[PDB]
């Protein structure tokens, strides 16, 4: 039908890919994915003749617009291949080794914030460049290395939701690719099945470049006519402010709007200072009158 | 129909022979372009492992939504003979063609191309300057001479006998002349690609044993070819048949490095606005477009006034629409070139006065033309008054008995596709010539 | 007035009223108290917005308006009346209310007694027409001209009121009370007729401005300050908003219900950083088809599953009898009425509605026997053909209403036990 | 005609009675009817006892129908005497001191619309004749008379109000007045200060 | 010379938005828009006309309305022919309204408006309203004048007691009454009598009246509401609905009395409890987090970058169009400011620095 703007945003991190590795063995497995997503693009790009790709990688501490050059000579891939296909095949190994000699040269830095977010974000935005200009597909695509420490998501929680949102406006489906020791990913499961994206869950980096071919292939060309292979489901549910857990049913702020799992301490709010109702509160906490 | 055009010629291509055309890469990456999205999502899917199916797991995977589509594809990929679907075990166990899959495996790995991609000698030069402009101008004189104005470039001879003896821009002997055939305009009203395909397979058609094979590779790597290099000068048919498509401008070649212009990547795939004309009722012409071939193609058919940067302007008359219906040219063809060159902000009328009178009813009482009929109509009230009659020659069988006999042999006829027409009130039809010992044998039998 | 719990509940009327404009109200209802025999008060406690609604719909009426400005007169004339501006009119003008109420019920016809109305000099006399005695009018309406006339007269004593004198112009004229000068204009003074008399233009403007202090002080019904009058607003101050901001304390809690170092991270680092200016090939990545096959199995299992979720993607077509889904869709609605009234009494909390609480148990335990029966019903009508699936469309409800009886009871347990 | 009918479906009508108690009550009527907002016409004489100390104001003064050259009764003995005996004493043209009395009752009539200066009003001439008498009227009321404006029909007068209070519709930033029309304190410091 | 047009007017603009506050905004709204449909709309005037454009507007501040708030309710009455004709419920589904309105799409708009009626009904319909919910009332209006039967003072001062606030969009002009509700009602603010000049103005408008709305520090009504999130489930048997009695295949449970539900955020039928998603409170979060404008830096002075942060392309060059974000140190090119401050809600420059 159209050309799909191809999106995809590659989370690279050593503190998640050394994890890997030594939690494994599979050392060159970032290498391994980044091969099948040479083949990955070969095979978009074959699918159709103008679905444009957009690839973007988030480092430690930044990210980077890898395809395709800035708006401001070796060549360790074949000869025999196809033009196009050589082109950005040679563009991205070239930037991809640029990224990973600054990365060797700016390690010993600390940024413990994850860029995946931002990246997404600054995605979307080019999507928007490339729509408005001149009519073609979105389609957002994300790797990540999960074997990593979960620390916290909890501040990556509000933008996620912000770009759930803007994927929801623009009609891109947020396709999720996961490798890990966790299973589950609770906010990507959230993100995929409201985008109506896809998630999925591995730890072999062997067959990625099957996995990816045969399911992560569906375009919005051919969208309805393909059923979605997610078998998670996800409550949409958040754990409580001051207590960590998630809860089913409980209490928001008037105005801050958390959950709150139990009455705060002081009965002022733990988010906005809110001081409330001690009668409201005692209705809350009101036992059924039950007959003798 | 262009893929169904060359998807029809290689199922004509008997199963070995496909077979044969499936064995290197490069005409296997064109293949695969050809191919339709869920054929082209199962062979991506089956050509990295060895695992063949059963269609019974193909068919669980698939949404019965699009299953038309589904039997479309699957269609397309039996007839082909890039299936070797077989009934083991008693399923019909799906089997993709396995010289088109390693040949694919190896153009997608980069593995062994044997240089089907092109025996390359990579001495790049400029192609905007020389190729391009050499390109331009054959391109041109080509163009140019199958308008018909004057010329004096001709084409070669090859494709001089090809025009001569196909239908398309007849040079009846008799006048001596390359003539405007209905076929000639359909060639003319084509996309460009089209016309580069149209052309190969008359040509694949009219050459013989030349392999077939040889010319059938060496076109789909053409296709695959990219600009501006020199590259090898292969197979001796090949390297003659390229030497002819030098002489039609496609490359430019110095005598053995040869380059290849941008026409083989238009051959490989596409790539207030120019060629949008604004409809008058006065059958004033304000094209947003100007070339001297545009004003070749419209003398044939549109009385012009003169010629500015963009503005082409005139006025169609009745002599230019009849001059156009005399050539044989059909107001189909005429409304598929006007239907082609609309305008915005005309459209936009058109769309704001069809959405105003779906609301009153939904038939409106008037003809259905999307294009606004104060002007477009106007054509195409000529378009009904040009015909306008039917006329039956030849022999003709009447008054039948049984209404029975009537259908039956007027069924028959209709079958075998020699029926011209009938009226079940009458009890008589007409039947072609060709038809007319078919007819009479089934009505003695 | 009409608008406490109270009203609402005690107008019956009403509730007939919307009751016969619904017919799922009449089927609901009739379950509920013809059939169930719920306390009906109770029945409309969940309703009460709805007989607001309904009640504050049927509650309004229209403002005063110049019905014989808008009469116009329109050969022939043809009548034709709208019954809203008929008693308009009567409600505009009690004269004419009243020369209809002793004129029709005992002497002639409606539209004979507004022909006549029409032809009446007293109609010209009330719209803005000149009275003229080459008009002969209606003898029978123009015989209320000075009941009219009188009417006039007490509507003005009743329309007089002191003024201030903040703009009484009274007081303004009676500036001066001894001014001698000329004779004003007869230009610029009320003109006359030759013999001295009016020609009667003061008496149809004060008529017209007779309607307006009409219309004001009808608006003016039942449903110092020149300090506050002669402010000038121009050089004060602006108004600014006294909208509170929100800051927001960010602490959270973390997420409850081996450790890598710096130089094994750097040794691996330096070796991937190797492999990568090492080699790179795609030919590589092709897999080994067993490992591969299992992938293909893992795959196709995940097909075939979220196929089945997909393959159940008005209501979904049954094959029910319509009388047998009616009944059950009727059980069904009543049961949930039950459950919410239910709810409704537990969660409110009071030793008044305990026994309340344990009549609706009751009730529910009388809607899982009959649920039973009726399963029983279609036990014995399909011998479980389809039985088993009128079972399950009744299950979760009939779930619900379990797991209540069960909250019911261990509270019970609860405080009493 | 019927046209008071028509007139009827949008604001009421009040005509100065010559009871000016009536008249009183008339005003207040007027008043209330523009309180609540349903609008209301009065109909006033130029020389009638409204014109003489009412002002009217940011809803009651919004726009007036000046009818004509409010001229005085001509053939009066008595305007006749007093124009001889000023032209005799103080040489009077006679017609220019007619037209001045007329004038200046016109201003009379006029002048009882803008009450702040957040208020705002238009104008109408209702006669031919005023076109040459723009000289003749006050600085500041022809300063805003603008050339265009002296000789108008109804179309583009209607054009023109609708645009006017489409204008006055608008809200208005500070800052375009804060030093060049209201004052503070500093502001006047600050012009006295420029005038020393 | 246009630049120069431009970069007045744009900073005539950026004056009103200099000052961004972090107020104190309702997020439990309670919107109602009445829609009067007299003679006045009748006229041609603006193209098509006017019923047919406020139709228009309203189906897109339907969709507006539910999309960035899905935590109110919203109830439509019309007026027409001097009576208030209630046409739509409150009610957490918009398709009921939309329904609604399509079929005053076709009716015809005439009579002759009362704001008496009109409100009266309106604040009977938000009388049964809970407290942390924000009663607000959206009035479009076409006439000079209002007939009415009794005094529309008792009617303000009852509003006024009764806590609820309106904002009036004018067609012709300023009415002076309707600028006295405005004040009266809005603490005497002159900022809610709002008056278009185009329909692209009043379009304006309505995305305007989209947007929550500041809460006043003396209003206070700072307290907590009980919340449930709910689970959905997939079954393969079609099951009957608690709200609207009927088979359905799937459908969320009720986390508390365990019924189910056909459509969410809205309140339990059985257990009366309200069920929503955790995107459905994080959708006004941009509200709740604003974000500060960018700055061109001067074309004068030296600059830290020549082309785009964020969206990466080239600065074109007389001034410089270089939106500074000071909270990331970045400038921008005005696409992404554009689509940073409205369609996004975060700064990618701010998400890459480390805090
Ligand atoms: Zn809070
Ligand atoms: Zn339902
Ligand atoms: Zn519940
Ligand atoms: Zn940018
Ligand atoms: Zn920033």
């Amino acid at each position: 039908e159209s050309p799909s703007l191809l999106t995809v945003i590659i989370e690279i991190a050593p503190k998640l890919w050394t994890t890997f590795d030594e939690e494994g063995n599979e050392k060159g497995s970032i290498i391994k994915v980044l091969e099948a997503l040479i083949v990955f693009l070969n095979a978009h790009l074959a699918f159709n003749s103008a679905n444009k790709v957009a690839v973007i990688a988030a480092y430690s501490q930044g990210i980077k617009y890898l395809y395709p050059e800035s708006t401001s000579d070796l060549k360790i891939i074949n000869s025999d291949m196809y033009r196009r296909f050589r082109n950005v095949d040679e563009t991205l190994v070239e930037e991809i080794y640029k990224l990973f000699e600054l990365e060797k040269k700016q390690i010993e830095q600390n940024s413990q914030r994850s860029t995946l977010a931002g990246a997404m974000s600054a995605g979307l935005t080019y999507v928007n460049r490339i729509s408005k200009e001149s009519s073609l597909k979105s389609r957002l695509l994300v790797l990540t290395c999960g074997s990593g420490s979960s620390k916290d998501e909890i501040f990556q929680y509000i933008p996620i939701m912000n770009c759930i949102f803007s994927a929801t406006k623009m009609k891109c489906p947020i396709d999720v690719v996961k490798i890990g020791g966790s299973k589950e990913s609770t906010f990507l499961q959230q993100t995929t099945d409201a985008t109506n994206g896809v998630y999925l869950h591995v730890e072999s980096t062997e067959g990625l470049i099957q996995y990816l071919a045969t399911a992560m292939f569906i375009d919005p060309s051919l969208r309805p006519i393909i059923v979605k292979p997610n078998h998670g489901s996800v409550d949409f549910r958040t754990s409580c402010y001051l207590t960590g857990r998630v809860v089913a049913v409980g209490f928001i702020c008037s105005v801050c709007l958390c959950v709150l799992s139990i009455i705060p301490p002081g009965n002022k709010c733990p988010a906005c200072d809110s001081q409330f109702d001690e009668h409201v509160i005692a209705k809350l906490k009101r036992k059924p009158v039950v007959p003798r | 129909s262009l893929k169904h055009s060359v998807t029809q010629y290689l199922e004509e291509i008997p199963q070995q022979v496909q077979n044969r055309l499936y064995t290197s890469p490069a005409t296997c990456l064109a293949i695969y372009r050809i191919l339709p999205p869920l054929a082209k999502f199962f062979i991506m899917a089956m050509v990295f492992n060895e695992n063949e199916v059963p269609l019974l797991d193909l068919d669980k995977w698939v949404n019965s939504n699009g299953k038309l589509q589904f039997q479309n594809a699957i269609k397309s990929m039996k007839s082909l003979h890039l299936l070797i679907p077989n009934k083991s075990s008693g399923t019909l166990m799906i089997n993709l063609n396995p010289t088109f899959k390693i040949s694919l495996r190896n153009a997608l790995t980069g593995g062994e191309v044997q240089n089907s991609f092109g025996v390359v000698v990579e001495e790049n030069v400029v192609s905007l300057d020389l190729l391009d402009e050499y390109s331009a101008n054959k391109w041109e004189t080509i163009l140019h001479f199958m308008v018909g104005t004057p010329l004096a470039k001709i084409p070669s001879e090859k494709v001089l006998n090809l025009l001569k003896h196909s239908k398309l821009m007849e040079e009846v002997n008799s006048t001596g002349e390359f003539k405007i055939t209905n076929e000639g305009f359909q060639f003319l009203l084509q996309e460009i690609n089209s016309q580069l395909w149209t052309l190969l397979l008359q040509y694949l058609k009219m050459i013989e044993t030349m392999d077939l094979v040889d010319v059938l590779h060496f076109i789909f790597m053409l296709g695959a070819l990219e600009v501006g290099k020199a590259y090898k000068i292969l197979s001796e048919t090949q390297r003659i048949m390229l030497q002819d498509m030098r002489d039609y401008g496609l490359v430019f070649q110095k005598h053995s490095i040869f380059y290849p212009t941008k026409l083989a990547l238009m051959l490989t795939s596409d790539t207030i606005p120019d060629g949008s004309l604004i409809v008058e009722t006065n059958f004033k012409i304000y094209s947003y477009s100007n070339s001297p071939l545009q004003i070749a193609v419209l003398s044939l058919f549109v009385h012009l006034k003169a010629r500015f940067v963009n503005m082409v302007l005139g006025q169609i008359t009745r002599e230019s629409i009849r001059r156009a219906l005399t050539n044989g040219i059909t107001a189909d063809q005429i409304i598929a070139y006007l239907e082609t060159h609309a305008h915005p902000q005309m459209r936009r009328l058109a769309e704001e006065k069809l959405e105003k009178k779906l609301e009153l009813d939904p038939n409106c009482k008037e003809p259905l033309q999307v294009l606004p009929p104060t002007v477009v109509d106007q054509i195409r009230l000529w378009q009904l008054e040009l015909d306008r009659v039917i006329t039956y020659e030849g022999s003709l069988y009447s008054d039948f008995e049984t209404s029975q006999e009537y259908n039956l042999l007027s069924k028959y006829a209709q079958d075998i596709g020699v029926l011209l027409w009938k009226d079940d009130k009458k009890k008589k039809f007409f039947i072609s010539k060709e038809g007319n010992s078919q007819v009479l044998d089934f009505a003695k039998r | 007035d009409s608008l406490s719990k109270e009203k609402l509940l005690t107008n019956l009327k009403l509730q007939q009223s919307l009751l016969k404009g619904n017919k799922v109200l009449m089927k609901v209802f009739q379950e509920t108290v013809i059939n169930a025999g719920l306390p009906p008060s109770e029945f409309w406690s969940t309703r009460i917005p709805l007989l607001r609604a309904f009640a504050l719909s049927t509650s309004q009426k229209v403002g005063p308006y110049n019905v014989l400005s808008t009469i116009k007169p329109v050969n022939k004339v043809n009548v034709n009346l709208s019954r809203e501006k008929i008693l308009n009119i009567f409600e505009n003008y009690p004269i004419v209310k009243k020369a209809y109420t002793d004129n029709v019920p005992k002497n002639f016809k409606e539209p004979e007694f507004w022909a006549r109305f029409f032809s009446s000099k007293l109609f010209r006399k009330l719209r803005g027409e000149k009275i003229m005695q080459n008009d002969r009018g209606d003898v029978i309406i123009d015989r209320y001209l000075t009941l009219d006339q009188e009417f006039d007269r007490k509507d003005d004593d009743m329309l007089l009121h002191p003024v201030k004198k903040i703009i009484d112009l009274d007081g303004n004229i009676q500036d001066d009370p001894v001014v001698r000068g000329n004779r004003p204009d007869f230009t610029m003074q009320p003109g006359v007729d030759i013999n001295g008399n009016s020609d009667g233009t003061v008496d149809i403007l004060k008529g017209m401005n007779r309607l307006s202090e009409k219309m004001i002080m009808a608006l003016k019904n039942e449903y110092n300050d020149e300090r506050n009058e002669l402010k000038i607003d121009d050089l004060n101050e602006s108004y600014k908003t006294n909208y509170a901001i929100i800051h927001l304390k960010r602490n959270a809690h973390e997420k409850t219900t081996l450790k890598v170092s710096n130089q094994q991270m750097l040794q691996q680092l330096s070796l991937v950083m190797d492999n990568l200016i090492n080699k790179l090939d795609l030919n590589q990545v092709v897999p080994n088809n067993e490992v591969s096959n299992k992938i293909n199995k893992r795959v196709i299992t995940a097909i075939k599953i979220n196929a089945k979720q997909a393959k159940h993607n008005l209501e979904v077509k049954s094959t029910l009898p319509i009388d047998l889904l009616e009944s059950c869709r009727m059980l069904h609605t009543t049961c949930c009425e039950f459950l919410k009234h239910f709810y409704i009494h537990f969660q409110s909390g009071e030793q008044k509605q305990a026994s309340t609480v344990k009549k609706l148990y009751n009730h529910l335990k009388d809607c899982i026997e009959k649920l039973n029966e009726l399963f029983q019903d279609v036990l014995n009508g399909d011998g479980e053909s389809m039985s088993n699936t009128c079972t399950a469309y009744l299950k979760p409800v009939l779930n619900s209403i379990t797991l209540a009886t069960h909250k019911y009871d261990e509270y019970f347990n609860e405080y009493n036990n | 005609m019927g046209i008071l009918d028509e007139v009827w479906k949008h604001k009421l009508i009040l005509v100065e009675t010559p009871d000016a108690q009536e008249t009183s009550l008339a005003l207040e009527t007027y008043r209330k009817a523009c309180s609540n907002g349903r609008g209301a016409i009065l109909l006033s004489v130029a020389r009638g006892k409204v014109s003489e100390g009412i002002d009217f104001d940011h809803q009651y003064g919004r726009t007036v129908l000046m009818i004509g050259i409010p001229f005085q009764y001509t053939e009066s003995r008595i305007l006749k005497a007093r124009l001889e005996f000023m032209r005799e004493n103080y040489r009077i043209r006679e017609n220019d001191f007619l037209s001045f009395d007329a004038m200046r009752h016109a201003a009379q009539c006029l002048g009882r619309v803008l009450r702040g200066k957040d208020d705002y009003g238009v104008m109408v001439l209702a006669d031919r004749r005023f076109s040459r008498k723009r000289s003749q009227l006050p600085k500041w009321i022809a300063q805003g008379l603008s050339d265009a404006d002296l000789n108008l029909s109804t179309d583009m007068a209607i054009s023109n109000t609708k645009q006017f209070l489409r204008t006055m519709a608008q809200p208005t930033d500070p800052k375009d007045q804060e030093g060049v029309s209201v004052w503070s304190y500093e502001d006047l410091i600050k012009h006295q200060n420029s005038r020393k | 010379a246009s630049l120069v047009a431009s970069i007045v007017e744009a900073r005539k603009k950026r004056t009103a938005k200099k000052n961004i506050t972090p107020y104190q905004r309702g997020i439990i709204r309670s919107l109602i828009l009445t829609l009067d449909c007299s003679e006045a709309m009748l006229e041609k005037d603006l193209r098509p006309n006017r019923h047919a454009m406020i139709i228009q507007y309203a189906i897109d501040f339907v969709h507006e309305f539910f999309d960035q708030n899905p935590i109110s309710q919203m109830g439509i009455i019309i007026m027409r022919n001097g009576l208030a004709q209630l046409v739509s419920q409150v009610s957490g589904n918009p398709q009921d309204h939309i329904d609604a309105l399509k079929s005053i799409r076709k009716q015809e708009p005439k009579g002759n408006p009362s704001l008496q009626n009109a409100l009266e009904m309106a604040r009977g319909l938000l009388l049964p309203v809970p407290a942390h919910c924000t009663r607000e009332v959206l009035i479009v209006f076409g006439s000079l004048s209002t007939t009415d039967p009794g005094d529309i003072h008792q009617t303000i001062d009852s509003l006024v007691s009764e806590k609820i606030r309106v904002k009036v969009l004018g067609l012709s002009a300023q009415v002076a009454i309707c600028k006295e509700l405005c004040k009266a009602t809005n603490y005497g603010d002159e900022s809610f009598y709002k008056i278009l000049l185009d329909e692209t103005h009043l379009k304006e408008l309505f995305n305007e009246a989209v947007t929550p709305l500041p809460v006043n520090k003396i209003n206070k009504g700072f307290t907590l509401v009980k919340m449930g999130f709910p689970t959905r489930i997939f079954e393969d048997t079609p099951t009957f609905c608690s709200c609207h009695s009927k088979l359905v295949y799937g459908g969320y449970f009720c986390p508390n009395c365990h019924s189910k539900v056909c459509s969410l955020p809205t309140v339990c039928p059985c257990c009366d409890l309200m069920l929503i998603l955790s995107t459905h409170l994080a959708r006004s979060y941009h509200h709740l987090m604003p974000l500060k404008t960018f700055a061109e830096v001067p074309t004068t002075e030296k600059f830290r970058s020549e082309d785009c942060f964020s969206c990466q392309s080239r600065f074109p060059i007389l001034t410089s169009s270089r939106y500074r974000c000071e909270d990331c140190k970045q400038e921008f090119c005005v696409d992404c400011d554009v689509f940073i401050h409205e369609i996004l809600h975060n700064c990618p420059g701010c998400e890459s620095k480390p805090v």
